[PDB]
């Protein structure tokens, strides 16, 4: 939201709103959490994955169902997957969308987004605990409304 | 989170020769608070067994409710047996001591030779399920913290009741 | 050699914790003993619940629980121990059989 | 140890229909699906060609699990709670898969001293609600 | 969030009432608690009586148990703590000790019990029966100044420290096995995935858990505590233990051995058999040369009497478990009645021992006579209840082709016959110059009259009115 | 459609590998070929961070890849095999790099290595037959 | 090949910066005991240590090598079998937790999501080798001179519990470092010591007999018998119980200011120190020498108030200490969670 | 919860500080002191013989409570660390909990345990 970091990995570009003490958490390269809560927000991951754009990885609403389903899952939770949007912000066609993982109490929910520019594929994703997530849903998606690499 | 290397065995057979010795100094000196004190080097170098596998709360805890509590109360109680230095020289005792030496050697031998015809790291495969989820982003402190009150409801409603009864009773036995 | 060697040792101290406690002499020794087979029994239960279920751990919180009773039973036991030695100045184990 | 004894018949199905990640069959289906839920159902597992290793018949109440939490083969799972592309098994339905090695055990068996199963094996099922 | 805990919210409610009368009020409490605890038992059991004929629900997040099979055991420990708690009452009470904990120790235990008799979770399993065994070892020796009652501490106290120990390493062996599972549904399948069942493992995890059971219920093997501290400690405790212990045990076990072991029957019907082939022997034999009376009834009623109640639980094909529910219903009252006349008499004169119960017909005739039933019902005889539930647990049993077990209980029961009548003609005698000081000087004659009369007549009526309590327990699948 | 050849699992690591001593040339050929189609399953693995099967796996298929390796590659064409000895310093670099990039979790370096382990492992097998 | 391991024998491990602590805490006792000698004789007295250089600097490390030969003695009733175990288990159980205390900015040795309960847990082993140690000899003025201390010390770790625990709730993490995360806020006004200073006071009463403060009420009064469990230990071992004392002191200091107050934030939110200047150019060793000095100056404050509370009260009486330490820490100690748990309910 | 490398090292380091201390103590020491030796300090009696002085009567009950006090800490840390994650329910759950302990310190207070 205000502050802007490259995190100086050569990649990616994002926003991060806050005072974020900054963690490692295993996404290298970054993270970001707050102090009162816990389930916060922005963490990013890379990965080597040697195709081109992500529109080869099929159709939009099924390789997003395909993961948003089998990996950013588990067997002893519920997914929901809400909107979903692509972004073509320099041809890359990021995957920004908005989805819900309910437990027998957590409820996470997220605004996960997805690359594939000569950093083969890695991801962003938001949380927070489902009690207040819906008083700054708008605060989280000009986060992940920032994803864009060099 | 993981272990440094090859360097995982040496700490494995290390911990497990001071533990073979701590046992046999529990179960062979005569003077009990010498068996005491080698009882709490047993427990702290279980202890580290418990840390060095990736479970951190069941060692840390076992080390703060059994190496404190636990023994400092067993050391007060041993101040109140009076009466040491009995017999010795090769089972010290009655014949018993063979017959034990015996029995519980056989139960050795059957346990023993049991468990070394389950293939554990082929019993480890079958299960790529259960320990493939971590719930997505939790760290061992919090798993923990929330499965112990989400579906282990009524077990943690129970123990307190228990700790108060035993408390009580405590209370009203040592007290003449 | 961490998910065998371990289990190796269970019963090398399983079978220890018997033995102490049958030609255990003193109330204290034979208690101390019994505190050792449980812990014997805890660290069996651990290590398997590291290999496997680590969604949701089944073991560490059991392992909680047996920790739990076993000082509960290690705070009666000594108790009673108290109002033995107060009735007989002796608290010689073996050395009292007239409920045969 | 290794296969034993059985017998039973299968009441031979029409073509299974593989929807790209296994092999589907249907039976008969009858009256209502299941959430996911402790469910009980009655198997009957074959090898790929003709043996048969085990049967819920070859003992007593056909075992009872959990249909929508990760607890048993991905290949049923995925065939009696309804996979992609597939629909659910009803109350009292009756359905027969044909599971490929990649949603079963995998390339590496259960072992005893004998494994129990073909290292790299791909078997079948004639799966019964009830 | 949920009301299949409220039968034991309402004890729990209780058992907060009866801690906090002792820290606020000053001296009101002697015969107030005495009904206000009862006032609780009796508003636990309307509670369950409404959740008869229900559904087999599972409990929070599948944790213990609701079903009709399990609920009738979960009124029955009720039932034995209702009749029980008057006798352990001026029992205490003529031995000036504090009686509020007592009752809270007796409250407590039969919470764990109740909780006991369902808990398919492998851990509450596993608590129970320490939440049962916790408050056993303070009643048990609940007579500080005596010396007997500290060897039945110490040897109470290691054997139940031992057996749980060997009880709860099968219950590991068994996670592990089982490629990691603990709800006792969810077993045979994760014992499939994970595809070692059918290999050693399970075959240790199976007797180090039967026999940890078996020392809970003392079958002949393992039965060397309970003689030692039947003996050893107060007769009220004595009863309570020796009616609710094993009704609880006996809830667990076929729950705990029927549910997850589906496959290794052929090798534990043998197992358990030769327990009962045993434990219709060994306490028989012992029980004829008994002079105390509460070790012979240490002996033939506990030692014995848990062999036909087994006897079933082998051959069963849910043909049967109608037979243990009614067995266990005549069991409490006919093992009840002869506890209460024990406990009046005792108190009433000051002895324990055989010898001194001479003339007791002549002095005070209604306690030998209400005695005399109840132990003649335990022998077995037509018109009374035990032997129709010997029968109706033989004739199916003998019904489902095992012959070597029915046999064997009807001589032993002929054989039991011996002590009974032995001690009957002690009742009934006029010898004036035989009948020791004791008798001699009894001035003979509220509660414990009342649950002695009142536990005599159903150790009568019901053998003859078993129609209905027939047609009821045929309705357990579990 | 048959069953299948287990070919001395059966063992609890202390038992094999220990105990029942024996390994023959060309039988080793069958476990080498059997880490390459075995360790290619991991994928999913990695994909969800399980940081502790990715341990486990590699540890017991390492220990046995780095003995096999030492007696199988004696069986190979011994007239030109110095490639097959060539390869196996890959072959077991790439994974004790594998090794390091897990225990302190990365998932940059492990995922580039969990396709440069196994591009190499179908070569060492390959030199084999 | 790769025969056994190529990179693994033994170069994955470095053994400068555990020095270094071992260097700095060495050093910080050094100016811990010249801190006692120089003000608490001099309140209305002489000089300290002088006469040992400038001052005495070099008197502390002076008193170590005299302590350090000594002829150990090793009385005769007990031996090596116990004698020699007792100190080391006191000197780990504060020596090892060193581990998760932090310094400043990016100092901390090691993450440890469980550290202040890891803190907690060393904190309460201590006991065992004292009990170990008075009893390790024969005769009394050690038996009983030990048991005292041992068994007074139990009656206080419940109140230590219930009070870092409502901390642990206000900052939800067992990590100091997410600890003083949570404490940066408002500079001064976020610091836990204004927003629970109910549990500050019992930690701070309970700290003084935690690292034996005091075990010996008077300058001539004994520590309750002779001496303190510690009269045949006369070189090494003496030094030893010197060192494993002062270190539970500085421990304890540490643990309170970096729970209570700002660990190395300052007055001002930490974060707040880089924003205002709108750009940064060599703030590295700033920040970390500024983190040394902003948080060693808080526990030195409470140093000195230990060191003037010494000669303001006489110590209780293990007939009154004990019941201070129960019937009245403890149900305040209780009610401070009770309260911050609807506190913290939002 | 990364690497406990460092706590490793740390560990053995710290262990073999005191036993390094006393080895250095011991190469440069005295090897003398054949003294009486058999007696420790302050008794200038030259004093020897005695037992049975306990007092465990008192310091019994405290230890005892202590032990049965203190189980309540490590079921609240994993309840202390998921307040904020979990709802509200977990904490009537430990409200319940500790309350029920609080019950027994009223009851081990007013009954004589914690006494001189």
């Amino acid at each position: 939201n205000y502050r802007s970091y490259v995190d100086a990995n050569d990649g990616y570009s994002y926003l991060y709103p806050a005072d974020w003490r900054d963690f490692d958490f295993l996404g290298h390269d970054s993270a970001f959490k707050d102090r009162n809560v816990q389930l916060q927000s922005v963490r990013v991951a890379f990965i080597p994955t040697q195709k081109t754009d992500i529109r080869d990885l099929g159709p939009m609403d099924e390789a997003i169902f395909n993961l948003v389903n089998e990996v950013y899952a588990a067997p002893n939770q519920i997914p929901t997957i809400y909107e979903m949007q692509e972004r073509t912000v320099d041809g890359r066609n990021y995957w920004t969308f908005e989805y819900d993982l309910e437990a027998p109490g957590y409820g996470v929910s997220a605004f996960a987004t997805i690359a594939i520019g000569n950093g083969r594929y890695y991801t962003l994703i938001v949380t927070a605990n489902e009690r207040r997530w819906s008083r700054l849903r708008n605060k989280l998606k000009v986060v992940a409304d920032s994803f864009k690499i060099s | 989170m993981d272990l440094p290397g090859p360097i995982h065995e040496i700490l494995m057979l290390f911990g497990e020769f001071i533990l073979l010795l701590g046992g046999l100094g529990v179960v062979l000196l005569t003077n009990p608070i010498y068996s005491a004190f080698s009882l709490g080097l047993v427990l702290v170098c279980i202890s580290l067994f418990y840390f060095l596998l990736n479970s951190y709360f069941v060692a840390v805890a076992q080390l703060l409710i059994y190496v404190g509590a636990i023994n400092v109360l067993i050391i007060f109680a041993v101040m109140f047996v009076n009466g040491s230095e009995w017999s010795k020289d090769k089972n010290y005792w009655t014949i018993g001591d063979g017959f034990t030496s015996l029995v519980c050697i056989t139960f050795v031998f059957s346990l023993m030779t049991t468990i070394p015809d389950t293939s554990w790291y082929g019993i480890l495969w079958t299960t790529r399920s259960n320990q493939i989820v971590e719930q997505g982003l939790i760290n061992n402190v919090q798993q923990i913290g929330i499965h112990l009150a989400t579906d282990f409801y009524l077990p943690f409603e129970l123990i307190s009741i228990i700790l108060l009864v035993s408390l009580i009773g405590a209370i009203t036995m040592a007290r003449q | 050699m961490m998910f065998e060697h371990v289990l190796f040792l269970s019963v090398y101290l399983f079978s220890i914790g018997i033995y102490g406690l049958i030609t255990s002499r003193n109330m204290v020794r034979a208690l101390i003993c019994l505190e050792l087979i449980l812990n014997s029994i805890n660290l069996n239960l651990v290590t398997f619940s590291d290999l496997f279920d680590s969604r949701q751990l089944k073991g560490d919180i059991f392992a909680i629980f047996v920790i739990a009773l076993a000082a509960a039973e290690a705070a009666i036991g000594l108790s009673i121990l108290s109002s033995i030695h107060r009735n007989r100045k002796s608290t010689r184990i073996n050395q009292s059989n007239l409920l045969n | 140890a290794r296969a034993a004894l059985e017998l039973h018949r299968s009441l031979c199905p029409l073509l299974v229909s593989p929807r790209e990640l296994e092999f589907l069959q249907v039976r008969d289906p009858s009256f209502c699906s299941v959430s996911m839920v402790v469910t009980q159902i009655h198997y009957t597992a074959r090898f790929p060609d003709g043996t048969v290793f085990d049967s819920s018949y070859k003992r007593g109440r056909p075992l009872t699990m959990r249909i929508g939490a990760g607890k048993i083969l991905r290949g049923l799972q995925q065939g009696i709670g309804g996979g992609g592309g597939v629909t659910p098994m009803l109350v009292g339905g009756k359905r027969k898969l044909m599971i490929p090695p990649i949603l079963a055990y995998g390339p590496e068996p259960a072992g005893c001293f004998s494994e129990a199963v073909f290292a790299q094996a791909e078997m079948n099922f004639c799966a019964l609600a009830a | 969030n949920g009301s299949f805990i409220f039968p034991e919210c309402i004890l729990i409610f209780g058992l907060i009432l009866l801690l906090m009368i002792d820290s606020t009020s000053d001296q009101k409490d002697r015969p107030w608690f005495y009904f206000i605890s009862s006032t609780s038992l009796v508003i636990s059991i309307t509670a369950l009586l409404f959740r008869w004929r229900e559904e087999p629900i599972i409990s929070f997040s599948g944790n213990f148990q609701t079903n009709n099979f399990n609920e009738i055991f979960q009124f029955l420990i009720l039932l034995c703590s209702t009749l029980c708690i008057p006798l352990s009452v001026e029992y205490i009470e003529c031995t000036e000790m504090a009686i509020t904990e007592f009752l809270l120790f007796v409250l407590t235990a039969t919470l764990g019990g109740m909780f006991l008799c369902g808990a398919n979770d492998l851990i509450t399993i596993f608590v129970a029966p320490e939440c049962f065994s916790l408050c056993s070892y303070l009643l048990s020796g609940y007579t500080k100044r005596d010396l007997r009652s500290n060897e039945a501490t110490m040897k109470y106290l290691l054997m139940g420290g031992a057996s749980s120990s060997i009880l709860v390493h099968g219950f590991s062996w068994l996670y592990g096995s089982s490629g990691g599972e603990i709800e006792l549904q969810e077993i045979v399948n994760g014992l499939i995935n994970t595809q070692m069942y059918n290999s050693p493992g399970i075959s240790i995890a199976l007797i180090s858990i039967t026999v940890g059971l078996g020392f809970k219920l003392s079958p002949a093997p393992f039965h060397q505590w309970t003689p030692d501290v039947y003996e050893g400690s107060p007769t009220p405790v004595v009863a309570f233990l020796s009616v609710t212990s094993k009704v609880a045990a006996s809830a667990s076990a076929t729950r705990i051995l029927d549910i997850p072991f589906y496959f290794s029957s052929n090798e534990w019907h043998l197992l358990l058999e030769i327990l009962a082939i045993l434990s219709m022997i060994l306490g028989n034999l012992l029980a004829i040369t008994q002079t105390s009376m509460k070790r012979m009834l240490a002996y033939s009623s506990i030692g014995q009497i848990g062999y036909v109640i087994i006897g079933i639980i082998v051959g069963d094909s849910n043909d049967g478990y109608a037979s243990m529910i009614t067995y266990m219903l005549f069991y409490i009252s006919m093992n009840l009645g002869t506890f209460a006349c024990i406990v009046l008499f005792g108190l009433r004169t000051g002895t324990d021992n055989i010898r001194d119960y001479a003339g007791l017909y002549m002095k005070d005739p209604f306690l030998a006579l209400s005695l005399a039933l109840c132990l003649l019902s335990l022998g077995g005889l037509p018109p009374l209840a035990g032997f129709f539930g010997k029968l109706y647990l033989f004739w199916c049993g003998w019904q489902a082709g095992l012959y070597f077990l029915v046999s064997i209980g009807l001589l032993t029961s002929v054989l039991s016959i011996y002590y009974y009548l032995k001690i009957i003609k002690l009742l009934m005698t006029g010898r004036n110059q035989e009948i020791t000081p004791y008798v001699r000087n009894y001035r003979r004659s509220n509660s414990i009259e009342l649950s002695m009369t009142v536990c005599v007549i159903a150790s009568t009526i019901p053998g003859i009115s078993m129609n209905p309590i027939l047609a009821i327990a045929q309705d357990t699948l579990f | 459609p048959p069953g299948t050849v287990p070919r001395w699992g059966t063992r609890s690591y202390v038992r094999e590998r220990f105990f029942e001593p024996g390994l023959t040339t060309e039988e080793a050929a069958a476990r080498i070929r059997q880490t390459a189609e075995g360790m290619r399953t991991l994928r999913p693995m990695l994909e969800t961070m399980s940081w502790k099967y990715v341990l486990f796996y590699v540890r017991l298929k390492s220990k046995y890849l780095d003995l096999d390796l030492t007696t199988a590659m004696a069986g190979v064409p011994e007239p030109r095999r110095p490639e097959y000895v060539l390869v196996a310093n890959e072959l077991v670099d790439n994974m004790t790099e594998f090794d390091r990039f897990v225990r302190t979790p990365k998932v940059y370096e492990s995922y580039l290595y969990y396709e440069k382990t196994l591009k190499s492992l179908d070569d060492v097998a390959e030199f084999l037959g | 090949s790769k025969l056994e391991l190529l990179k693994e024998v033994y170069g994955l491990i470095s053994i400068l910066p555990i020095l270094t602590l071992l260097l700095g805490i060495t050093i910080e006792v050094l100016v811990i005991v010249w801190l006692e000698r120089e003000i608490s004789a001099s309140i209305q007295q002489r000089i300290g240590p002088e006469y040992a250089g400038p001052l005495g600097l070099l008197q502390a490390i002076a008193d170590g090598t005299k302590l350090l030969f000594k002829e150990d003695i090793l009385p005769s009733r007990g031996d090596i079998s116990l004698f020699s175990i007792g100190p080391s288990i006191a000197v780990i159980s504060v020596l090892l937790s060193f581990l998760v205390i932090p310094l400043g900015y990016h100092f901390v040795l090691a993450d440890l999501s469980i550290g202040v309960f890891l803190w907690i847990a060393i904190s309460s082993i201590a006991p065992i080798g004292l009990l170990m140690a008075g009893y390790s000899s024969n005769n009394k003025y050690s038996f009983l001179g030990g048991l005292r201390a041992a068994a007074q010390s139990i009656s206080y770790e419940i109140p230590l519990t219930f009070c870092v625990l409502a901390i642990s709730l206000l900052s939800n993490s067992l990590s100091t470092v997410d600890i003083v995360e949570a404490q940066s806020k408002y500079g001064f006004f976020g610091w836990n010591i204004w927003r629970q200073p109910i549990g500050f006071l019992v930690f701070l009463i309970s700290s003084l007999a935690e690292c034996e403060r005091l075990p010996f009420d008077l300058p001539e009064a004994e520590e309750e018998l002779v001496a303190g469990y510690q009269t045949e230990y006369s070189g090494i071992k003496y030094g030893l119980f010197y060192l494993v004392s002062y270190l539970n002191l500085l421990v304890s200091s540490l643990f309170v200011t970096v729970l209570y107050l700002g660990g190395w934030n300052f007055s001002i939110p930490y974060i707040s120190f880089f924003d205002f200047f709108q750009m940064n150019k060599a703030v590295g060793i700033l920040e970390m020498t500024m983190g040394i000095f902003i948080t060693l100056t808080k526990a030195y404050l409470f140093l000195f108030i230990s060191i003037t509370i010494r000669w303001t009260l006489p110590r209780m009486r293990m007939d009154q200490l004990l019941n201070l330490g129960w019937k009245f820490l403890l149900p305040i100690s209780l009610g401070n969670l009770l309260l911050t748990t609807s506190f913290q309910l939002v | 919860l990364h690497e406990y490398d460092i706590f490793w090292t740390f560990l053995i380091i710290a262990s073999l500080i005191p036993i390094l201390a006393f080895s250095i103590s011991g190469l440069l020491a005295p090897v003398s002191e054949g003294p009486e030796k058999l007696s420790s300090y302050e008794s200038g009696i030259e004093p020897m013989g005695g037992a049975w002085v306990q007092f465990r009567i008192r310091y019994y009950m405290f230890a005892l409570v202590f032990v049965v006090f203190d189980v309540e800490t490590v079921f609240l840390y994993p309840w202390a660390m998921s307040f904020d994650v979990l709802g509200v329910s977990v904490f009537i759950e430990a409200l319940i909990f500790v309350l029920i302990l609080v019950v027994g310190l009223v009851y081990a207070w007013r009954k004589g345990a914690l006494e001189w």
